[PDB]
């Protein structure tokens, strides 16, 4: 429901929040694209380079 | 190697130049001193043979302002008090109201305050070589600076209903301020050549 | 991005806006709507497949989620209201169930 | 303070771009609040444009004060401005 | 007697006559309120 | 090779080597090799965050 | 939905995709007079950064202006009258009684007006009661070599408020200096511009 | 699309409760040099 | 394309902060509202770009000049304004020797209809002599409809008639005229360029800049 | 890099016309105030000169003739913020 | 620059006045010559940063 | 300002001649004299120090007499001057008029202040209640009058608060009210504990509980005004919130009579006029006085 990975150890993962998306079915392409997308993490988004 | 000679020579076409740019008067020969002209004037066995004779003066072309000025070149680095207080009574006996000193390098601060008091009606002023060697007035980015009489200053403050603190200021440590020899409060009329619409005359003061 | 007519023609930023916006289209989000407990869904009533298509639009079974229709487009500076990217809609074709 | 004498007035004799604006503003205000009009109407209804017809002939009261930043001020009749 | 007056609690008083009416945005009034809440207050005069 | 190393382990350097080693149940943890300026290598790792 | 003209797009720089706006109305009379005279849209023609005007016509207007202005054009009496009125529509503006035209450039074997005569005509229709007609020569945007080697159009030239030669374009009218409309702004007051 | 001729005022500061005008717009009106308009609108 | 994508305002409360007042007082001595001057005859007084676009357009002014002479309404202007004092002193100041200050400093250009810019006089007279192909003159043939003095008066007229509105709050005009074109564009195609540069030079006005370069032209004997 | 003391020495190049990437500290400190004025004028005019935008030099005139008012040149931040006479704008802009 | 100088002023089908895109380009309305060059000749080198 | 004090000298730590110098400087700067207020330093030289102070004082008197017959520069000068003055007053440790060493004081961010007694060698030549230091500063203020007057005549309470004001319910429809209730509970506990103390290691436990409640009160205030302490917005936290006053409410504020809509262009209407739907023409209305001639229009509209 939340995505926040509350663990005594980060499980060797940089970021610890926003791990889940909601399968927004507004449109079928939005659906599939939600499934197949990947992301690198806002730890680099905070970094404009 | 011996580039010191060209240095101290060039220091004059900034010193003898600093006679008018002040209002005093000097032979057009002291402004047209060639490189070898200086050597011929101040020479000797050396090839160093310049010192102990680099000292001149000038009197006003306005015939007033009480009195005249005298320039001098103290070759000894960091002249200190044992050379500074000494070269004041020369100005006094010669009735030289204002004197000009040049030192290289690092004039000691301890031997600056105690002379700054005995200035009084006189003004030791102030420069030192290696920093003022060519005429900064000879430049593209510096407009024409002209002093003003309290007559003209009164006229300016009358035309604009001002108080003498409502105008733009110039700090005293400005190179052009000391160059012009400014007292704290006198109004400079500068001539901006800002080439967007003609050249005009702005006004500044010193506090 | 593959489901794009002649996608190898337009300057790439256009294709990029194409993906990002086509993911935000008012088409059918599915078929079994009667039992959808969602917040906000969107469905368009009169749908048809394109005339121009890449084959994989038929292969991937996209026949079961049309997202637009096929319009009679005429590029012309006629009206004077369609500049700054603007566009006009035939009244008749609109009331006719566009 | 002081009022500048009429004889010596250094302010621009021109109706400034701002002065016309404020002047017409208040003249519309007066006229709209049942003030006497010093120009014949031509069937005109907007109380404001009427002041335009008034200014166009410069037949208008309500001199203006120009304040010098020092503390002085000029008093220019609208008929006297350009 | 005419000059003097009373309080909502009944405290008699007198004076404080020189009073005028001024237009100002009420948000400034709120600022004065919360600034009085700091014991810091401005003394704005009028003509 | 990343500068962020040297500013933390000052005897270290940006030169380094890592591996994100993983158990058979897919439970990866990392451990970085820090080549320090003196010459030794420090065996960094993470536990209890 | 609130409607305005294109020529304001540029100044507001809005892309006309949906970007909404705030719409204000002054209460008193002085404020509305002030907005009416100082900051009326017609008094905002030269941006403050440099003198370059930014309000003006856009893609479609410059395009068909180029097409029509080209000397190859011709108009019977019907077209000329319909077009002149279509542009004028004085009633929606007022202040004007009756429409005046010019004679046709050619008469035989048939009367025909050119678009350049048309621009001259409209320019005449707005000529202030007593303000001498406009005389001017300024380069066009389209280089002359496009029309022909040693093409004569090249640069718009026209005296006393009558279009003589050259074709109008973005440089003539629009966000451009020393075209036609900019001289209009200077001469016949802004409101006529 | 939200019109507001008038409505509720704030609890504390009597402001129309939550259209925005100011803090960049102020620069605009004072750029035109249109004081009465500014004091009017704000 | 996508690179062009990832490549794609705090100044406007900086350059607007100290530039609130900056208003054009009536004496034509532009100050902040506190009382102290910043300039005389703002930025070469004539005016901000609006009514100074055609000052350079000598030809188009001289072309018709008859719509313009009535637009300026000479018969009213010449009534209450002075013209010959500053027009006379302008010649004497145009004598290159100093002790003849610019008339704008001596005579306010709001009423004395001879007081204009210096470079303005240089340009207008230079144009008068170089290609006067439309201004006739010899002078015996001028007295039909033109005059050397006529167009000269027209130009002195346009300048005086195109002064700044005394009372323009200009500091924010410039604040806009920098802020808008600033964030207008920020992308590049070594010296630090763009808004970082303008930031260091204006916003922090700092010693120790990042790409400090000097440039000196050489002489003949090298 | 900038060392004016140094360029004083050589006479191969004319010691009058010398463009500068600003470092307006140095140019102001040892050329006078007006030098700094014209310098930042031409400087920012170039800063926009690299772009296809033209900014009439009058606004540049004003920015310049103000930034250098005191006799030095003041940055449009806490320092220049801290000297205005109106206790309201100062209350309004950065920190109440 | 060579092949562009050769093709676009004359290589294409219909000449300046009747060509509606030549118009929208050269009249300053919308586009530029670099646009007709890309669409009609070539794309050139892809300068990325 | 306390740190710069001298309890035994009853003065500041500084020399009275430097204090007098800065006094002359500020007085002559007051009337708009800057280079003259800087010329007060061209005087070179307790009795002799008093004579120099006479020299400087009389020079200010004269220069004022000449000047008699505000701007950014002046305040920019006064501010720098007082900065240097304070940097100087904060440095001296030993008295010059008292020649003694006042017992220094150590502060705390948690609103706690005091320090240890004097040193033995210094005799040769913590946290407690606020009333003592309050009277300390009151004594300094009444004693050092002229300079302080130039600085800010009455200066006693400017740093402390005997009774704070409460706003009407009109501004408090909450959190602020609760914080006031808390500080009142604090003040009633203080009054009670003080009465317990005056009516009475008894002093140990009594002073312990007393200073505990004193600090709880002072921390209650510190929390009420500022929220950064006592880990609940404080007043300063709602002003400098950057989300409240002076920008969301003073320069930019919502208004009446202003619509907000999406735009579409139109070529028919005008470059000047804007075409508006009738909805807004209804929902946007403005006042109008009625004269005799515009009467028919207004009547028709009604
Ligand atoms: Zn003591």
């Amino acid at each position: 429901s939340t995505g926040n990975l509350v663990s005594n150890t980060g499980l060797d993962l940089q970021q610890a929040t926003g791990y889940t998306v909601v399968a927004e079915k507004l449109n079928f392409y939005r659906f599939l694209s939600h499934f197949r997308m990947v992301h690198r993490g806002a730890f680099f988004a905070e970094l404009k380079t | 190697e011996e580039k010191n000679i060209v240095r101290v020579f060039r220091a004059w076409k900034t010193a003898h130049q600093l006679v008018h740019d002040r209002g005093y008067g000097v032979s057009q020969a002291e402004l047209d001193l060639t490189l070898d002209q200086f050597k011929a004037m101040h020479c000797g066995m050396g090839r160093n043979l310049d010192r102990t004779t680099l000292s001149f003066y000038a009197k006003p072309s306005n015939d007033s302002n009480k009195g005249t000025i005298y320039i001098e070149f103290a070759k000894e680095p960091s002249v200190g008090i044992k050379e500074m207080r000494t070269f004041v009574h020369t100005l006094g006996d010669h009735n030289h109201k204002t004197g000009i000193l040049i030192y290289a390098n690092s004039m000691t601060p301890s031997a600056a305050k105690i002379i700054a008091t005995v200035t009084g009606q006189f003004t030791i002023e102030t420069f030192q070589e290696s920093d003022l060697i060519v005429n900064i007035t000879h430049h593209e980015l510096v407009p024409k600076h002209i002093l003003l009489s309290p007559d003209e200053k009164k006229e300016l403050l009358d035309r604009y209903k001002l108080r003498e603190t409502q105008l733009p200021r110039i700090q005293l440590a400005d190179p052009v301020a000391r160059y012009l020899g400014l007292k704290r409060g006198e109004v400079v009329k500068i001539v901006r050549r800002s080439e967007t619409s003609g050249r005009y005359n702005s006004y500044r003061i010193c506090a | 991005a593959n489901m794009t007519p002649f996608s190898d023609f337009n300057q790439s930023p256009r294709n990029m806006y194409q993906c990002q916006m086509g993911k935000q289209t008012m088409g059918t989000p599915g078929t079994a709507l009667r039992y959808r407990t969602d917040n906000k869904l969107y469905r368009l009533q009169t749908g048809q497949t394109p005339v121009v298509r890449p084959k994989l639009h038929n292969t991937y079974g996209l026949d079961h989620y049309p997202n637009g229709t096929n319009a009679v487009v005429a590029v012309i500076s006629y009206t004077g209201y369609d500049m700054e990217d603007a566009m006009i809609l035939n009244k008749s074709a609109h009331e006719r169930g566009f | 303070g002081k009022a500048v004498a009429k004889e010596d007035r250094t302010t621009t004799p021109y109706m400034t771009k701002y002065e016309r604006a404020r002047i017409l503003g208040t003249r519309a205000l007066q006229i709209s609040m049942n003030a006497p009009v010093l120009v014949d109407l031509e069937g005109e209804t907007d109380p404001l444009q009427i002041a335009m017809k008034e200014l166009a002939q410069k037949k208008i009261p309500l001199l203006v004060r120009r304040y010098l930043p020092d503390g002085s001020y000029e008093d220019w009749s609208v008929a006297e401005l350009i | 007697t005419s000059d003097i007056w009373q309080d909502g609690s009944g405290k008699k008083f007198v004076g404080g006559t020189n009073t005028t009416l001024i237009a100002l945005p009420s948000v400034f009034n709120y600022l004065t309120a919360e600034l009085t809440a700091m014991n810091i207050k401005m003394m704005l005069e009028v003509k | 090779i990343r500068p962020s190393f040297a500013n933390r382990g000052t005897s270290y350097s940006q030169y380094g080597l890592s591996i994100r080693c993983v158990r058979p149940d897919q439970s990866s943890l990392t451990n970085t090799l820090h080549y320090l300026n003196n010459g030794v290598t420090m065996f960094r790792f993470h536990w209890r965050k | 939905t609130i409607r305005m003209h294109y020529a304001n797009c540029n100044s507001y720089n809005a892309d006309f995709d949906g970007d909404e706006m705030n719409m204000h109305f002054p209460q008193s009379t002085n404020a509305r007079s002030e907005a009416q005279f100082i900051a009326n849209t017609d008094s905002q023609y030269l941006v403050p950064t440099s003198g370059d005007p930014l309000r003006g016509l856009i893609q479609d207007h410059v395009v068909m202006g180029v097409w029509l202005t080209c000397k190859d054009t011709f108009y019977t009496r019907d077209e000329y009258q319909q077009l002149l009125f279509q542009a004028l529509k004085p009633d929606e503006t007022g202040m004007y009684g009756r429409i005046k035209t010019l004679p046709p450039a050619i008469q035989r074997p048939g009367i025909y007006w050119t678009g350049k005569q048309i621009i001259s005509s409209v320019l005449l229709n707005l000529k202030p009661s007593d303000r001498p007609g406009l005389n001017l020569k300024s380069k066009a945007k389209v280089p002359g070599k496009y029309w022909s080697p040693d093409s004569e159009e090249g640069s718009v030239l026209f005296d006393d408020g009558e279009l003589l030669c050259g074709i109008l374009d973005k440089s003539s009218f629009g966000a451009s200096a020393f075209g036609l409309v900019h001289s209009v702004h200077e001469l016949y007051g802004p409101d006529i511009a | 699309f939200q019109v507001r001729t008038t409505g509720p005022i704030h609890n504390l500061t009597r402001q129309p409760v939550k259209i925005r005008f100011g803090e960049m717009e102020r620069d605009a009106v004072i750029g035109h040099g249109t004081s009465f308009l500014m004091q009017d609108r704000l | 394309g996508r690179e062009g994508l990832i490549d794609t305002g705090y100044l406007q409360r900086c350059l607007m902060k100290h530039l609130e007042g900056l208003c054009v007082q009536y004496d034509h001595t532009v100050r902040d509202s506190d009382g102290s001057i910043v300039q005389f005859h703002y930025g070469e007084d004539s005016l901000d770009v609006t009514k100074q676009k055609h000052l350079t357009q000598f030809e188009f002014s001289a072309k018709n000049y008859k719509s313009l002479i009535q637009k300026y309404k000479v018969k009213s202007v010449l009534s209450a304004v002075d013209s010959e004092t500053a027009s006379s002193y302008a010649k004497k100041a145009l004598k290159k020797p100093y002790k003849y200050d610019p008339v704008l400093d001596k005579y306010p250009p709001s009423r004395y209809l001879g007081s204009v810019s210096e470079k303005f006089q240089r340009a207008v007279d230079e144009y008068t002599q170089k290609n006067p192909d439309k201004l006739i003159a010899e002078s015996k043939l001028d007295d039909s409809l033109l005059n050397e003095s006529k167009f000269k008066a027209l130009m002195q007229l346009r300048y005086q008639q195109s002064l700044v509105d005394p009372g323009e709050s200009v500091g924010v005009l410039a604040s806009q005229s920098i802020g808008e074109p600033s964030t207008q564009m920020t992308l590049n195609t070594n010296v630090t360029l763009g808004i970082p540069r303008l930031r260091e030079i204006i916003m922090t006005a700092s010693a120790n800049i990042q790409t400090p370069t000097m440039t000196l032209r050489l002489n003949d004997g090298v | 890099g900038v060392n004016l003391k140094a360029i004083w020495e050589f006479y191969n190049e004319i010691s009058m016309n010398d463009i500068y990437t600003n470092d307006i500290a140095a140019i102001l400190r040892i050329y006078g105030v007006e030098a700094a004025r014209n310098a930042i004028v031409h400087e920012v005019s170039s800063v926009f000169g690299v772009y296809g935008i033209a900014v009439d030099p009058r606004h540049l005139s004003l920015i310049a003739d103000y930034m250098t008012f005191e006799g030095g040149y003041k940055a449009f931040n806490r320092m220049g913020i801290e000297y205005n006479t109106s206790p309201f704008a100062k209350m309004s802009f950065e920190t109440t | 620059s060579s092949i562009i100088n050769k093709c676009i002023p004359d290589g294409l089908l219909t000449k300046f006045p009747y060509n509606h895109m030549q118009t929208m380009t050269v009249s300053g309305a919308k586009g530029s010559n670099v646009n007709v060059s890309q669409i009609s000749c070539l794309l050139g080198q892809q300068e990325l940063e | 300002l306390l740190r710069s004090t001298c309890l035994y000298c009853h003065h500041f730590k500084l020399s009275k001649v430097k204090v007098h110098l800065f006094f002359c400087r500020l007085k002559l700067l007051d009337y708009g004299l800057l280079n003259e207020s800087e010329m007060v330093e061209n005087v070179s030289l307790a009795k002799d120090a008093a004579t120099l102070m006479r020299i400087r004082d009389e020079f200010v008197a004269k220069s004022i007499a000449d000047s008699r017959q505000l701007t950014t520069l002046l305040l920019h000068e006064r501010k720098k001057v007082v900065r240097a003055f304070y940097h100087a007053i904060s440095s001296r440790k030993q008295c010059d008029n008292c020649q003694s060493f006042s017992p220094n004081f150590r502060k705390e961010g948690f609103a706690k202040i005091f320090e240890i007694p004097l040193s033995g060698k210094n005799l040769q030549f913590k946290y407690m209640t606020s009333t003592e230091v309050r009277n300390h500063l009151r004594r300094l203020f009444v004693k050092e009058n002229v300079v302080l007057s130039r600085l800010y005549p009455a200066s006693a309470d400017m740093f402390f608060l005997q009774n704070i004001a409460v706003p009407p319910t009109r501004f408090r429809p909450n959190i602020q009210n609760e914080l006031l209730t808390r500080i009142l509970q604090s003040s009633i506990q203080i009054a009670s504990l003080s009465k317990d103390s005056t009516v009475e290691e008894r002093r140990s436990r009594a002073f312990e509980l007393l200073i505990n409640a004193f600090v709880q009160l002072q921390h209650d205030v510190n929390s009420l005004i500022d929220s950064n302490r006592n880990p609940p917005p404080g007043i300063k936290q709602i002003l400098e919130k950057k989300e409240g006053l002076f920008r969301k409410h003073m320069m930019g504020k919502r208004v009446n009579y202003a619509a907000r809509s999406v735009i579409s262009p139109d070529p028919n209407i005008e470059t000047n006029e804007i075409g508006v739907p009738p909805v807004f023409a209804t929902k946007l209305t403005y006042p109008e006085p009625v004269t005799l001639y515009n009467f028919n229009e207004m009547r028709n509209a009604v």
